[PDB]
C-alpha cells in the first residue's frame, strides 16, 4: 500500500499472508470462517503454499503465529486469466485455524447488497509501499 | 527495500463502474468493483488480500486486490474481485464441502 | 464475524 | 504460487521510442527503452533485472526492468531504464568513486 | 517472466538477486564488476540490503551461492518518482563478488550506441510466470 | 565482460 500507515497489529484478525514452499510472501487473503480462506485466483494458489494467521510483523518469528497447510483449493471456474475477471479461489484449510483476538472471520456479504459509490472502505496488505 | 515489514492499511472511497471506466475502459467487468484514485494505493503484494466496508457495526468483504496501476500510481483506481457477484458461488463452495 | 477484538486505528 | 524458483529466461525483440508510445503514449520518454510485446512478459519480481543484446560475441546490458503492463500482458511491451542515457553516470560515479 | 523458460544455471553469471533484511527477494540487478551492481532506483535498495549472486534455483541449498553487504547506495538523482524515468540505482560492495565460472560482469554500452528496434534481446529473472 | 563461462542456450 503506496501512502497508508500501519495497522494497529492484531486489529485486521482475517487478514493472512499466503507463503510459496520457500517462505516467501507472494499474495494476502482474507478468512472466511476457521477452515476456509478467501483470495485472488491470479495468486495461483497450491495445496504448497501455506496460509499464515495472526501475523503483522514479516521479520518476526513467534509460535503465536499460525502456519496452516491446505488441503485443498477451489479455483472460480469462470476466472478469466486474460481478462483477470472473476478473480477469486477460495482455500480449505487442512486444521481450522484457532480463532483468538488475533484470528477471526471477515463478514461476506449477500450477492444483492449496494455498497455504494463514495463510500469509504479500507483495504491491508504487506505490499510496496514505494513502487 | 519498498517491503514494508507490518501489515498497512489505508482508507479509500468505492468507485462507480462508469466511473472506473474512464480510466480503465473496457478492462473493467461486471464482477469488478473499483476504489481509490484518492492518493493512496494498492501495490505488489497486496494482491488477493481485503477490501472491507464497515456495515451495520461490522465489516464486510467488498473486495478482493486484483488489479491496478502498472506503477501504484494513486490518481489511478485499483481494480478489486466485487464480491457480491462472486458470493453465491463461494456460499454454493462451502455448502457442497 | 467482521468485529476485531483489537479495534482498527483508521486516519481516514 | 507462479513465483518461479529456478532462474527464467526470454528473449524478446526491442521497440523504437514511438512505437512504444503506440501502447503506452505519453508515459514513455527519453531514458527508457521498450521491449515485448510479443508473448513475454517481464513481471513482479523482474524490476532491476537485465535486458540484454549480444554485440561482438558479448553481451551488452541494453536496459533495466523498470515497469510494465498492470496484469503482465504479453501483448504490452515492457519498460525498461535505457542503460545508454544513464551510462555517463553510471561511468562518472565509477570513476569517482 | 511470463512464458519464458529455465535458463541454463549460471549462464547469465551477472544476474543478481535483491534481498531485504527478511532474506525476501524483491528486486533483481546486474554484476557490472566485483564491487558493483546496477539496479532499479523504484526497489528502494538500503544498506540493509543484501545482493547474491551466482544464484539458480532460489529452493536450493547445495549451489555455491554469495551473499553481499553493501556499503554504499547511489541513486540518481534525476529518478523521478511519477513518471519513473532515469530509472537507475548503483550499488557499492562492502566486499567484492569473487568472479567464477557462476559470477561474472555484464558489458556496458557507450552513451553513443544504437541497439535498432527489432534486434532479439533478452531479459532474465525470478519474477512471476503468470500475474 | 559480456562472456559467460557456461554459454546460454536460448
Amino acid at each position: 500500500i503506496v501512502n497508508g500507515e500501519e495497522a494497529v497489529p492484531g486489529s485486521w484478525p482475517w487478514q493472512v499472508s499466503l507463503q510459496d514452499k520457500t517462505g516467501f510472501h507472494f499474495c494476502g487473503g482474507s478468512l472466511i470462517n476457521e477452515n476456509w480462506v478467501v483470495t485472488a485466483a491470479h495468486c495461483g494458489v497450491t495445496t504448497s503454499d501455506v496460509v499464515v494467521a495472526g501475523e503483522f510483523d514479516q521479520g518476526s518469528s513467534s509460535e503465536k503465529i499460525q502456519k496452516l497447510k491446505i488441503a485443498k483449493v477451489f479455483k472460480n471456474s469462470k476466472y478469466n486469466s486474460l481478462t483477470i475477471n472473476n478473480d477469486i479461489t477460495l482455500l480449505k484449510l487442512s486444521t481450522a485455524a484457532s480463532f483468538s483476538q488475533t484470528v477471526s472471520a471477515v463478514c461476506l456479504p449477500s450477492a444483492s447488497d449496494d455498497f455504494a459509490a463514495g463510500t469509504t472502505c479500507v483495504t491491508t496488505g504487506w505490499g510496496l509501499t514505494r513502487y | 527495500a519498498n517491503t514494508p515489514d507490518r501489515l498497512q492499511q489505508a482508507s479509500l472511497p468505492l468507485l462507480s463502474n462508469t466511473n472506473c471506466k474512464k480510466y480503465w475502459g473496457t478492462k473493467i467487468k461486471d464482477a469488478m468493483i473499483c476504489a481509490g484514485a484518492s492518493g493512496v494505493s494498492s501495490c505488489m503484494g497486496d494482491s488477493g488480500g481485503p477490501l472491507v466496508c464497515k456495515k451495520n457495526g461490522a465489516w464486510t468483504l467488498v473486495g478482493i486486490v486484483s488489479w491496478g496501476s502498472s506503477t501504484c500510481s494513486t490518481s489511478t483506481p485499483g481494480v478489486y474481485a466485487r464480491v457480491t457477484a462472486l458470493v453465491n458461488w463461494v456460499q454454493q463452495t462451502l455448502a457442497a464441502n | 464475524c467482521g468485529v476485531p477484538a483489537i479495534q482498527p486505528v483508521l486516519s481516514g
